[PDB]
Formats: structure tokens, C-alpha cells, sequence
DNA sequence: CAGTCCCTGTTCGGGCGCCG
DNA sequence: TGGTCGGCGCCCGAACAGGGACTG
């Protein structure tokens, strides 16, 4: 008979499914030594129990060395058991950010000893754990073992531990309403405005409370003294920063190289302002082998150069003062790249970040700024539960012109203009009404679905006409082409009549950037005009100019 | 000690698993206070990760309320119970409700907390409360009684509800009463003072039964429609007639009697857009006849109770929004316009949120259903802000469209 | 009156970074 | 040796949805 410590969580298998069976790994003898000592130790505690072959379940096992330690970590591959185990609802809804933390007079960071192994597994479910122990030779069989406690590598371990930990914690928290406990897995962050002696009294008293349920906090990983190490950050009394990031130095970069690099630079950009990954990511698009070597363009190299130089100087963020306002400032970095700073006192940042996402085939800077504002707002609500005031490099009238005229609902929360260039503006404006005395170009284009051959042309009230043959095109592409022709061949003011809804939809959203080079050229011309009026008529209605140009391009 | 009506999901269908979205500090504080009293009262109790189901939760303030109200987004659960309410216990819809000079809406959701909930069903009402900066993991709950905003709560409570209603219904036999979700719609043709007075008497009836009531006053007879309208001009430019022909051509998908031939005749050449074109007598009459046809009703448009309602909205600008409700394309059961709503000339999302609310309400009153909205907004924009402006206890279904306006058919 | 083809936009799972 | 679990973030590409225009 074993013993029971804290309330368990019922865990059924998925219905009509049975426990895991799969043979063990060819484990090297060097690894085999580590497990045998630990597994025997567990049985004395009651974490593990021996099973007679009446238990017909086998699942592989392995182990990895604990990082920054001599100890080894003991992992049971449960991939097939996960597949057949009931689904849970994860209770870990995100990661705590240091910029969320308020300033605390006294802070303690303490870790739980053997976190998953102190939490009882479900009694009925215990049978499915079974795994076969290994020996130095293949002669000695090795004992069969069933966990009595949560095991690493199960898909139910994190949620059960987090839910169990919160239940244990809650009574203490109710007792001490003014203590802050950040609970992330087994790592506990405890902060109070109590003076250091009184704070340690609560800290030890909290240690007693966890002990009652069999949770042990060793002194070995108890941090009485700053700077604390927490969630990959270094915490100081008034400031914080990321734990140092090493960027590989390789002279020749593979594909896997750039991925690690990129992923580090994204981690860095939460505090280091102005990190840019655009050109480094350009190297990863449409590549086959993770192993493949790839040369760096002079763009990804220059980028990487200024990225490394930003890391040269140490930077730090501060903590959150609920009394003062939250402020987000955004700068345009070019090529659909945006960075932002969130702060309360000028030049003392809580955190930074970047928004580089290219959304849409045709877009403009105003749309991208709106996207970045939304990403910042959601991020802020997670960390602080409120929306920052915004400082934006866009004139109040530019924004007013965009949002009032756009056909989609769009909005930015409370914000003010900051005059830091490059300012965001609309490059061109379509006229609301036809331009008096400007030439009217009726434009159309057509193309043959089979040949991919087509014509683009215009007719005008002055009698000007053009038709151009095109090869390897589409109806859509020729309708754009027709418009491009009218813009090229017209004066500074022009009325254009198209029946292409496709083209009219692209152009009316005032794009300044496109994946299509043809649209970029249309943009180029629109910017050079003084006045453009675009109008739409239905095709095949025998209307005016449109009918005549329709005949020309159809031919 | 009451029998719990057993409840089942639609066949071959699994419970809702929907991630909780981030909440503001005020909403999290409001929910934590609401839930804690609810747990102590036994309405909800804490649960654990074994329950694989989750539905999103947040809080709202009703119009002028100033008091936080817990709102659960049960849209996914409700669709998975969709057969249960419609097939078996659905409330009938009083076609007379829309005709009443005044209709008041009451929040009777609190009553549902009386009746308990099938022990086997409670696993599907699971909702997680988030923490600021993820200080704590999610605090999960589930419902022990009939949850507000679920579609089973009015249906199961209907047997209890009618008995409480029955005295008042007999004392005022011409007052129409309808139940949609957490709300009670009470219409009458009385004068304003009598109406509000009669409303209090209904509140007392609920009070003696022990249900607290915290109401919106509608006027469905005031409600009007927004027909398609053709401009009125002294002179007509080529552009003017081009705009007119395209509008009419699109309108002909709705009223098949529209003719453009005599108006197209004016456009024969290749002319400058600003050139003035006198209208011929034949075009004047063709344009006259069309203006009449657009006053007329469309042929064979009627509501089909089996089909879903679809609502489309267009942003006309300057605080003006147009909508159409339909079931089949081009057969519109109602078309309308809103103007000078809250947030006009400053906030598009607030205005769109208001419009969605107004349209849904109209559809409840008229057809007893909520439509599926096609929203003229980017998905990321709507999801960021909509909960900030939501003042209603239901949540319709929506999707997101981007259709730029080739023609201003609905609004001049 | 279907059936395609364009073209666009969304979703989802893969890799990596980071936390236990 | 190569190998487990959950969470969040980015950037990618592929697979899927759907809306117009045009083809018979
Ligand atoms: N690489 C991993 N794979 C699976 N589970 C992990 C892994 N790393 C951490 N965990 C889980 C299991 C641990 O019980 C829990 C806490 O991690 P951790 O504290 O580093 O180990 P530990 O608490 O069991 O030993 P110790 O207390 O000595 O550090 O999170
Ligand atoms: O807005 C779409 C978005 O909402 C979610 C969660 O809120 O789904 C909900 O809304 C849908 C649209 O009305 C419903 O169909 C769905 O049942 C409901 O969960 C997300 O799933 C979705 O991405
Ligand atoms: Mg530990
Ligand atoms: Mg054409």
C-alpha cells in the first residue's frame, strides 16, 4: 500500500481505446546508469511502484542532461499514450512579461523541487504509465514500473500541475491579500512591500504551507538577493533586462542557422529598439532543406550588421506604475517595417517591439499603421489590462481623410500626432467628381483564356486612341494595363472610365505598395497626377466610350 | 430539489472548445467579483483541466446601466444544441409584436439561476477567467444552474415562465409578451404612461416569484424602410447618366421591370464626362416609370421560417449606415438606414457595433431570430474593439467582407 | 443556366526563439 | 547517439474558401 497526499484529477482514456504498448529504445549504457539510481529512489518515496507482468503496457524512455547542471532529466516518450488520452483544456493562457510587474520593496524567487513528481497521478490511470527498465546487458530484464505521480512527457502533466498548484496557493493568497505571487509552472515569484525581515517571515511561512502538501522548495534554488533570474530575464530593484543573447558568428550560414538567428532577434526586440528581421527572413522563403547552405545578400548582411550593433550597448526596461499613463510610440522603418516603444516616463521604456507583417497583395502605410496599433493594443491589454495612449507619425488630417472616406469601418484609439519623420501620408487622392476640361479616357482590355493573348487600349473624347497587344496575360491584367495606358498618355488631370471592378477596387483603396509590379507602376503615375477621377460603368451595356474600346480590345 | 431536464448535444457533435480572449483590468475585476458571489451562491463551482470544453466570457454594461453584467459567448454551444430548442421547446413568435405602439425589453436572465441544470450537461458550460499579465493560470468554472445566454435556459424555464406570466396575461389579455434568450419583450398599444405602469405590475409578478429585474423601450411602428431612390437634377452630365444607368442596371436584379434603353440612348457617343446631356421625352418617361417601380414591392418576397436571416451593412460615410435583411439574394425582407448613432463622426467600430445591435433587435421583434451579419470591417479591427461597445445580452453570428462600392445603390 | 480560371485572403501546421 | 510535454511569439508555404468574368 502506498500513501495519498493531495487531491487527484480524474483522467479517463479516450473512449473505446486502450493503454500504450511500444518497445523500449536501444539506450546506450552510459545513459542507463542515470535512470536506475533515480527510479529506485522514487519507490522509497512512493512516487513509483513495481508491477507484475499483469500490466501489459510498454512505452519508451530516454533522458537529457539538465541545462546548467550536472543532473539529468527523466522523460517518458508518451506520444502514443497522448494520442489515446483524453483531451484537457490548457490553463496556461500566456507568458508573464516583466514590464507587467509593479515595483516591490522585497522580492523572492523560489523553485519547487521535483515539480511533476510531487503531484499524484490518477489512481485508475496509473496502470497505463508502465515502462520497461534497461540493463547494462540484454541478459538482465529490468523491472517494470508504474508512476504514482505526474510524469514528464505526458500531455496531461502541465495542466494538472498548474491547476493543482493554484488550488494549494489560493488558501495562502486569501490569507495574505497584499502579497503578489506570480505562479508559472513550478516557478514562484513573491513580492511584497513588507520590509525585508517581515517579507522573509511570510516567505518561510509560505514554504511551510507548500510543505504540507509535499511541495519542497530547496534553498539550492531560492533567490533571496537581487538580481533575480526569472523567465529568462534579470530582475533588479528598479529595472530589468533580458538575459544576455549570443548571436552565432558563423562565416557560412545554413538554413537552420538563419532560423535560430531570426528567432533570437525576435526575442531581443522586446527591449532592444529597432531590430529588423525583414531581409534575414527573405533568405528563408521557399527553401527545401533545413540543412542547405544559403549565402547572405548585401541586404540581409547590412541589416544583420545594424542588428548586432544595437545589441552592443546594454539596454533595460523599467516596471509599471499604475498611477501614470501608458504611452505607445510608433515609427515607420521602411519596407513594411514598424517598431514601437511603450513607456510612461519619457525615454524610460517598459518594452519595445516590431510589426513587420505584410498583409494583402496591395496595401498602404495607413493600413499597416492601423494593424500595428491593433497589435500593440492587444499586447498591452494582456500585459497591463489597458490600452496605451498612442503617439503616431501621421497628421490628424491624413487620418481623418483616410478613415472618413474608406468604405470599411476603421478606427484608432485615443492618439496624438508626433512630428518624427518619416510621416505617414496618402500619396494620392481620387477626385469625388468628374474633372471639367480634363480628357476622358474610356479604357478596357481583354485576353484569350486559351492563348493568353490580349489587347489593352483606350478611346477618348478628343479622339485620341491606342490599342496595344500583349502576350501571356489575363483579363484582369489587361484591365489594369488599359488604366496604366490612360495614365501614361494623359495630362496632369484625367477622367478614366473602366468597367473593371477588379481594377477599380484595387485603386480606390489608395495603395502605395503592391506585390504586382504593374500596380506599382499605376501607383507611380497616380502620384504624378494632379487630379484623377475614376468611374465605373457596366460592361456590355452599349454605353458611350466603353462600348467602342470594348470592340477594339476584343478583336 | 427539482427535476433536471436532461439535455443532449446535436448528434455526432462535440462540446465547445473556444479559447478565452484577453480582458481589460476592469472586466477581469468585474468578473472575479461576479463569479465569487456566484460560486458562494452555488450557481457555479470551480473545475479543472480534465474538462476539455471552454466558452469565452467577458463583461458588458447595458445602455446607461453603470453596473457590470457577466456575458458568456455561447454561440458555439448554442449551435451544438441547436436542434434541442427549435425542435422541442421553442417559444412561438407573436406576429403581432411588431405592430404594438410600444415594446419594452426586460432582462429576466436572473430567473434561470433558480432551476438547476442536468448534471451530464454542465461539462459544456465551462468558461475560463484570465489574469492580467498571466500572473495566475486560468481559473475555470462551470455552471450548476441554467446559464444566462444559453439557448436552453428560456426553453427549459418556459414551463415555469408561463405560470408566472399566466395571471398577468389574463389581467391584460391584449398585451403581447415574447421571450427571446435572457430578455422579455412586452408590447402594448397603451398610452406611454399606462404602458410603463403596466410594466411595473409585471415586475411585481416576477418579484413575488423572487426574480429581481433591473428597460429598453422600442416603438416598432415608428420603424421605417429605406427604398432605392433615383436623383433629381435640373441638368444631367454624361457622368450623371452613367452613374444612373449602372445603378438601374444593378437595381434590375431586384425589380425586373427596370429599363435603361431610353437612358442609354443618351450616352451613344464618346463624350466628356462633364458634358451636359438634355433628357429626351422618352428617357424622361422611362426614368419616371422606374422611379415608380422602385416605390413598389418586390414580387414574391416573404419570410421563410426554415431559412436563415442574412444582414448586410454598408458604410455610407458621415455617420450614415445602410442595411438589408434577406434570406435569398435580391429578395430583401427589410432595408433600412441609420444615422447620427453614438460615436458618429468619431468612431466607426462603435457605430458598427450599435448598428449590429439595432438590426438584431429589429429581427428578434419581427421574426424572432437573429441574422448572420456580413460586416464591412477587417476581422482584426472588429475583434479588438467590439466588446468595448457591446451593450446587449445576446451575440449574433457574423462574418467579415471587403466589397468596395462600385455603385451607391442603397444610399444617394 | 454549370464550370472553369483568376485572384485574393484565411487558416493551419511546420521550423525556430523563449518559459517551465 | 537521433528521440517527450504544454504555453506564447515570428515567418513561412500549402491547402482551402469564395467572388467575378467569362466559356459552352
Ligand atoms: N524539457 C522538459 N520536458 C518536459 N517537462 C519539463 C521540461 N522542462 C521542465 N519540465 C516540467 C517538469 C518539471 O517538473 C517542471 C519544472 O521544471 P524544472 O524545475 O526545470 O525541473 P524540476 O523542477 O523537476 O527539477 P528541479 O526542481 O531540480 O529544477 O516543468
Ligand atoms: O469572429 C470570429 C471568431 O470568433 C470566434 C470566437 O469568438 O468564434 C465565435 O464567433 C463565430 C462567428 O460568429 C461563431 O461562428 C463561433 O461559433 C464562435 O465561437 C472564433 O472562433 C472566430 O475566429
Ligand atoms: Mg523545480
Ligand atoms: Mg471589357
Amino acid at each position: 500500500v502506498p500513501i495519498s497526499p493531495i487531491e487527484t484529477v480524474p483522467v479517463k482514456l479516450k473512449p473505446g481505446m486502450d493503454g500504450p504498448k511500444v518497445k523500449q529504445w536501444p539506450l546506450t549504457e552510459e545513459k542507463i546508469k542515470a535512470l536506475v539510481e533515480i527510479c529506485t529512489e522514487m519507490e522509497k518515496e512512493g512516487k513509483i511502484s513495481k508491477i507484475g507482468p499483469e500490466n501489459p503496457y510498454n512505452t519508451p524512455v530516454f533522458a537529457i542532461k539538465k541545462k546548467d547542471s550536472t543532473k539529468w532529466r527523466k522523460l517518458v516518450d508518451f506520444r502514443e499514450l497522448n494520442k489515446r488520452t483524453q483531451d484537457f483544456w490548457e490553463v496556461q493562457l500566456g507568458i508573464p512579461h516583466p514590464a507587467g510587474l509593479k515595483k516591490k520593496k522585497s522580492v523572492t524567487v523560489l523553485d519547487v523541487g521535483d515539480a511533476y513528481f510531487s503531484v499524484p497521478l490518477d489512481e485508475d490511470f496509473r496502470k497505463y504509465t508502465a515502462f520497461t527498465i534497461p540493463s547494462i546487458n540484454n541478459e538482465t530484464p529490468g523491472i517494470r514500473y508504474q508512476y504514482n505521480v505526474l510524469p514528464m512527457g505526458w500531455k496531461g502533466s502541465p495542466a494538472i500541475f498548474q491547476s493543482s498548484m493554484t488550488k494549494i496557493l489560493e488558501p495562502f493568497k486569501k490569507q495574505n491579500p497584499d502579497i503578489v505571487i506570480y505562479q508559472y509552472m513550478d516557478d514562484l515569484y513573491v513580492g511584497s512591500d513588507l520590509e525585508i525581515g517581515q517579507h522573509r517571515t511570510k516567505i518561510e511561512e509560505l514554504r511551510q504551507h507548500l510543505l504540507r502538501w509535499g511541495l519542497t522548495t530547496p534553498d539550492k534554488k531560492h533567490q533571496k538577493e537581487p538580481p533575480f533570474l526569472w523567465m529568462g530575464y534579470e530582475l533588479h530593484p528598479d529595472k530589468w533586462t533580458v538575459q544576455p543573447i549570443v548571436l552565432p558568428e558563423k562565416d557560412s550560414w545554413t538554413v537552420n542557422d538563419i532560423c535560430k538567428l531570426v528567432g533570437k532577434l525576435n526575442w531581443a526586440s522586446q527591449i532592444y529598439p529597432g531590430i529588423k528581421v525583414r531581409q534575414l527572413s527573405k533568405l528563408l522563403r521557399g527553401t527545401k532543406a533545413l540543412t542547405e547552405v544559403i549565402p547572405l545578400t548585401e541586404e540581409a548582411e547590412l541589416e544583420l550588421a545594424e542588428n548586432r550593433e544595437i545589441l552592443k550597448e546594454p539596454v533595460h526596461g523599467v516596471y509599471y506604475d499604475p498611477s501614470k499613463d501608458l504611452i505607445a510610440e510608433i515609427q515607420k522603418q521602411g519596407q513594411g517595417q514598424w517598431t514601437y516603444q511603450i513607456y510612461q516616463e519619457p525615454f524610460k521604456n517598459l518594452k519595445t517591439g516590431k510589426y513587420a507583417r505584410m498583409r494583402g497583395a496591395h496595401t498602404n502605410d495607413v493600413k499597416q499603421l492601423t494593424e500595428a496599433v491593433q497589435k500593440i493594443t492587444t499586447e498591452s491589454i494582456v500585459i497591463w489590462g489597458k490600452t496605451p495612449k498612442f503617439k503616431l507619425p501621421i497628421q490628424k488630417e491624413t487620418w481623418e481623410t483616410w478613415w472618413t472616406e474608406y468604405w470599411q469601418a476603421t478606427w484608432i484609439p485615443e492618439w496624438e500626432f508626433v512630428n518624427t519623420p518619416p510621416l505617414v501620408k496618402l500619396w494620392y487622392q481620387l477626385e469625388k467628381e468628374p474633372i471639367v476640361g480634363a480628357e476622358t479616357f474610356y479604357v478596357d482590355g481583354a485576353a484569350n483564356r486559351e492563348t493568353k493573348l490580349g489587347k489593352a487600349g483606350y478611346v477618348t473624347n478628343k479622339g485620341r486612341q491606342k490599342v496595344v497587344p500583349l502576350t501571356n496575360t489575363t483579363n484582369q491584367k489587361t484591365e489594369l494595363q488599359a488604366i496604366y495606358l490612360a495614365l501614361q498618355d494623359s495630362g496632369l488631370e484625367v477622367n478614366i472610365v473602366t468597367n473593371s471592378q477588379y481594377a477599380l477596387g484595387i485603386i480606390q483603396a489608395q495603395p502605395d505598395k503592391s506585390e504586382s509590379e504593374l500596380v506599382n507602376q499605376i501607383i507611380e503615375q497616380l502620384i504624378k497626377k494632379e487630379k484623377v477621377y475614376l468611374a465605373w460603368v457596366p460592361a456590355h451595356k452599349g454605353i458611350g466610350g466603353n462600348e467602342q474600346v470594348d470592340k477594339l480590345v476584343s478583336a | 430539489p427539482i427535476e433536471t431536464v436532461p439535455v443532449k448535444l446535436k448528434p455526432g457533435m462535440d462540446g465547445p472548445k473556444v479559447k478565452q480572449w484577453p480582458l481589460t483590468e476592469e472586466k477581469i475585476k468585474a468578473l472575479v467579483e461576479i463569479c465569487t458571489e456566484m460560486e458562494k451562491e452555488g450557481k457555479i463551482s470551480k473545475i479543472g483541466p480534465e474538462n476539455p470544453y471552454n466558452t469565452p466570457v467577458f463583461a458588458i454594461k447595458k445602455k446607461d446601466s453603470t453596473k457590470w453584467r457577466k456575458l458568456v459567448d455561447f454561440r458555439e454551444l448554442n449551435k451544438r444544441t441547436q436542434d434541442f430548442w427549435e425542435v422541442q421547446l421553442g417559444i412561438p413568435h407573436p406576429a403581432g409584436l411588431k405592430k404594438k405602439k410600444s415594446v419594452t425589453v426586460l432582462d429576466v436572465g436572473d430567473a434561470y439561476f433558480s432551476v438547476p441544470l442536468d448534471e451530464d450537461f454542465r461539462k459544456y458550460t465551462a468558461f475560463t477567467i484570465p489574469s492580467i499579465n498571466n500572473e495566475t493560470p486560468g481559473i475555470r468554472y462551470q455552471y450548476n444552474v441554467l446559464p444566462q445566454g444559453w439557448k436552453g435556459s428560456p426553453a427549459i424555464f418556459q414551463s415555469s415562465m408561463t405560470k408566472i406570466l399566466e395571471p398577468f396575461k389574463k389581467q391584460n389579455p391584449d398585451i403581447v409578451i415574447y421571450q427571446y434568450m435572457d430578455d422579455l419583450y412586452v408590447g402594448s398599444d397603451l398610452e406611454i404612461g399606462q404602458h410603463r405602469t403596466k410594466i411595473e405590475e409585471l415586475r411585481q409578478h416576477l418579484l413575488r416569484w423572487g426574480l429581481t429585474t433591473p428597460g429598453y423601450e422600442l416603438h416598432p411602428d415608428k420603424w421605417t424602410v429605406q427604398p432605392i431612390v433615383l436623383p433629381e437634377k435640373d441638368s444631367w452630365t454624361v457622368n450623371d447618366i452613367q452613374k444612373l444607368v449602372g445603378k438601374l442596371n444593378w437595381a434590375s436584379q431586384i425589380y425586373p421591370g427596370i429599363k435603361v434603353r431610353q437612358l442609354s440612348k443618351l450616352l451613344r457617343g464618346t463624350k466628356a464626362l462633364t458634358e451636359v446631356i438634355p433628357l429626351t421625352e422618352e428617357a424622361e418617361l422611362e426614368l419616371a416609370e422606374n422611379r415608380e417601380i422602385l416605390k413598389e414591392p418586390v414580387h414574391g418576397v416573404y419570410y421563410d421560417p426554415s431559412k436563415d436571416l442574412i444582414a448586410e451593412i454598408q458604410k455610407q460615410g458621415q455617420g450614415q449606415w445602410t442595411y438589408q435583411i434577406y434570406q435569398e439574394p435580391f429578395k430583401n425582407l427589410k432595408t433600412g438606414k441609420y444615422a447620427r448613432m453614438r460615436g458618429a463622426h468619431t468612431n466607426d467600430v462603435k457605430q458598427l457595433t450599435e448598428a449590429v445591435q439595432k438590426i438584431t433587435t429589429e429581427s428578434i421583434v419581427i421574426w424572432g431570430k437573429t441574422p448572420k451579419f456580413k460586416l464591412p470591417i477587417q476581422k482584426e479591427t472588429w475583434e479588438t474593439w467590439w466588446t468595448e461597445y457591446w451593450q446587449a445580452t445576446w451575440i449574433p453570428e457574423w462574418e467579415f467582407v471587403n466589397t468596395p462600392p462600385l455603385v451607391k445603390l442603397w444610399y444617394q
